[PDB]
């Protein structure tokens, strides 16, 4: 579970494990795929997707997911998590605002991202309905058995941990997690690399002038922009994405039927939608003479139909056609 | 400085234009259209090939008739026959003598060679021509990039951005209808899928190799086997793919106009030298040298010394260079009369250096622009003797 | 639509890290100095101006590029078709593509 | 042109090479914190929809 710098972490820029990168309000189904720097899913070892492992300290905390909250302008709905990554059904929102509850603390993370949800169709809803026609939307999956893409996930760079740099009663005293690789020296001249167990520091004294580092590359990370490079190498760790964008047919929009009214080679149409509906036509002469107008306000319109025919498209309701001799 | 330039379509020779940017030192071009591969828009209409009358083994009912049915095999020719007495390894075997019935059936099928040795028709449209244009530019000295012709496409390979064409010479050497065979391409009015008269080209007409359906007008006519013996007279035209290999026409890479070569590859027609191409480049300004750093060369003199009225760069001319600094100096004849082998000449402090060139007018009165200094290299030239080798560098014939 | 799939920047703590123009599409990279990067322990690089940060970002196809993508074409004329039914004469049927 | 249609221009989906005039301009991160200001035009595929 990677940890990075959340931008407006409740107060201001903290370093949250759930630091939000790559917000994708690019689908249609009320859904956003998000990456936390935290890797929830199974535990550290082997069990139960519905548990929760973020970083506390240098360490993980692979425990229950109890009170996740993604949210935006309104509280979102989770869809599924896998890896670093969560899918959640959100409404539109100027921002994105994520957070669980460990239990002692709220411990959330928030971010800017322009979000919208147009459904696919000539109706510009704000939200998916219960009914209407199905038609080919873009949307992310529920599932994990997924390989359609993979993002590079090589090592972490080092990280700071000044909990290490204690004092040896006059000298600044570094320690190690588990024998991990601590990269160490101070502004003064003393040990210059640091690949060690718990060292002391002969020369410097102040904690604030030393290299508290953790080369702990036993587990790779996501290659966040808010990661410091592991300077050594491009290690392996090519790793999939679960939530591929797929060609789901969203349960989708439908605009109320029109009121057809006859006139001489002319369609008066008293019209009354639910939401802004893009109407348009095609006078089937080799003179096309089409028309487009989003209609949200109910409006009686007109169409000079010709002899050979016109067609009529009340939103994603199917196209009509008309003989006006 | 986006150096527009009309430019002759001709493959194997550079076109060393000169960038006259007002303010900084000019830079030469070297634009060699190494290829003119075309790749028109096309459609695989039908493969053809020679048939194989892969006869299904006839029925022999011994006493009475066996009515045949028109099975859906391609050109499924089947005809019942009576009046046999089929000698099969024991003399005859059917004990009747006229009620002995024999039902012959034969259909047409793609040869095994159809997969591999097969003519191939096409409806050919115009598409979009290409080139691996080398420019050993300026001091960049290299880019060998694949480009297009449509007059808004750049190709930022190297450092320069270059827009080519559209060419004015829209002669697609391919005709509308084309047949193709291995490598020999024939601009042939193939009849069509579904129609080809038997014996004529396209007696077999399969959409592709996989396509189990086809059109087989082979005039396959079964005849009755002779004198009470088992066999299958299939009387048939040998294919219009058999002919079309020895009574054919000649290939477009041997009969085309305006200078093209061909491949069974993306169906290009390489190196079609015809017309001009309005080419325009956006150089990297970093590649420019500012004007105050190249030597000013004026107060010079130019003269031919042995001008060869020819194609190979036989024309030469010393130039009494009168420099200010010492260094390089790109050169070009803005007049198309003279084509020069040297793009650039090195200069000491006002020395002299001959270059090579080629012309077409007896009295070559061509300007020479030695890095912002014009000069007429007037003179007279001599005809050569030895004219049987590949194509010229002169390509500038006009009224002389 | 692009995805600015940022490679994770370098942070050299005392002195410069010159960037190179990697061949990634639109590989934008610019060295930066004058940082003091707060990373989980306050800052970690002990210098104060020699703290160097090299940001690099290239453009990459979205995952939606595979599936939700516009698509240009140079369009020529080609050849038109039809599933012509003829319920002919007394034949009364053929529905063929032509 | 960046912002305009075809800011990203890949030959096909598989094609690793492309043309990305996005006017991607990195800026320095603020006040001694790790992040990556990428200042960029949202796509000409975002508009065009």
């Amino acid at each position: 579970p990677y940890i990075a710098d959340c931008p407006n972490c409740g107060h201001s820029r903290c370093d949250s494990p759930i630091a939000i990168e790559e917000v994708r309000g690019d689908a249609h189904a009320g859904v956003i795929r998000i990456q936390t720097s935290a890797m929830f899913g199974l535990k550290t070892d082997g069990v139960d997707l519905a548990y929760m492992s973020f970083m506390n300290g240098k360490t993980q905390k692979s425990i229950k997911i109890d009170n996740l909250h993604v949210r935006t302008s309104a509280p979102c709905s989770l869809v599924s998590h896998h890896g670093y990554y969560i899918l959640a059904q959100c409404p539109p929102g100027d921002t994105v605002t994520v957070g669980f509850h460990d239990g002692p603390n709220r411990h959330t993370c928030t971010v800017a991202h322009k979000v919208e949800f147009r459904p696919v169709g000539r109706e510009k809803y704000r939200h998916p309905p219960e009914h209407g026609v199905e038609l080919p939307c873009n949307r992310y999956t529920h599932k994990r058995a997924d390989q359609g893409h993979y993002v590079e996930m090589h090592q972490p760079g080092l990280v700071a941990d000044h909990s290490l740099l204690s004092i040896h009663s006059a000298k600044v005293k570094i320690t190690v997690p588990s024998g991990a690789q601590v990269k160490y020296y101070c502004k003064c001249p003393d040990v210059r690399e640091g690949i060690t167990s718990s060292d002391h520091t002969t020369t410097c004294t102040d904690v604030k002038q030393c290299r508290a580092y953790l080369i702990d590359n036993k587990k790779w990370v996501y290659n966040s922009g808010r990661l410091p490079r592991g300077e050594g190498d491009t290690f392996k760790g090519k790793l999939h994405v679960p939530f591929v964008p797929v060609k789901a047919k969203c349960i989708a929009t439908l605009a109320p039927e029109p009121l057809v009214e006859h006139k001489h080679r002319t369609l008066i149409l008293h019209l009354h939608p639910d939401h802004p509906t893009l109407l348009t036509t095609r006078s089937l002469g080799s003179d096309a003479n089409p028309t487009r107008q989003w209609i949200e306000r109910p409006t009686t319109v007109n169409f000079t139909v010709t002899g050979e025919g016109l067609e009529y498209t009340w939103g994603n309701h199917p196209p009509k056609r008309v003989w006006a001799q | 400085y986006e150096h527009t330039a009309v430019m002759p379509n001709k493959v194997g020779i550079p076109y060393k234009a000169l960038v006259e940017r007002p303010g900084y030192a000019p830079v030469h071009l070297q634009i060699q259209l190494v290829n003119t591969r075309i790749i028109p828009s096309t459609n695989l209409e039908y493969i053809t090939c020679k048939y194989k009358t892969k006869v299904p083994s006839p029925v022999v009912k011994c006493c009475g008739a066996t009515q045949c049915t028109s099975k859906p095999h391609p050109d499924y020719q089947c005809q019942v026959f009576t009046g046999v007495y089929p000698f099969m390894w024991g003399g005859a075997y059917c004990f009747c003598d006229t009620e002995n019935t024999q039902m012959s059936e034969a259909y047409v099928e793609r040869s095994e060679e159809c997969s591999i040795d097969h003519a191939k028709a096409y409806k050919v449209h115009t598409g979009t021509v290409q080139a691996m244009v080398n420019i050993t530019y300026g001091s960049v000295s290299w880019r060998s990039a694949d480009v297009y012709v449509n007059g808004e496409t750049p190709a930022k390979i190297g450092d320069a951005k270059l827009i080519i064409g559209p060419l004015s010479s829209a002669w697609s050497p391919f005709d509308n209808k084309v047949v193709v065979y291995g490598h020999e391409v024939y601009n042939y009015d193939f009849p069509e899928y579904g129609t080809g008269k038997a014996g004529s080209f396209g007696d077999l007409q399969s959409r592709t190799s996989t396509s189990n359906d086809l059109y087989a007008n082979t005039n396959l006519k079964l005849q009755r086997p002779q004198a009470g013996i088992v066999h299958t007279p299939f009387t048939q035209a040998p294919s219009g793919f058999e002919r079309w290999k020895r009574d054919k026409g000649a290939p477009l890479n041997d009969v085309a106009p305006f200078g093209c070569s061909i491949a069974l590859e993306p169906l290009r027609a390489e190196n079609c030298a015809v017309g001009s191409i309005p080419i325009s480049i956006d150089i990297p300004d970093a590649a420019f040298t500012r004007i105050s750093e190249t030597p000013t060369v004026s107060d010079l003199e130019c003269k031919i010394t042995e001008c060869t009225y020819a194609s190979d760069f036989g024309g030469i001319a010393t130039v009494a260079y009168k420099s200010s600094k010492a260094g390089n100096c790109p050169i070009h004849s803005p007049s198309g009369v003279a084509v020069i082998k040297e793009n650039d000449v090195t200069l000491a402090e006002s020395g002299s250096f001959t270059f090579h060139f080629s012309t077409a007018n007896i009295h070559p009165a061509f300007k020479l622009q030695v890095c912002t200094s014009a000069v007429t290299c007037k003179g007279d030239c001599k005809p050569p003797k030895d004219h049987i080798v590949d194509y010229p560098a002169q390509h500038t014939e006009s009224f002389t």
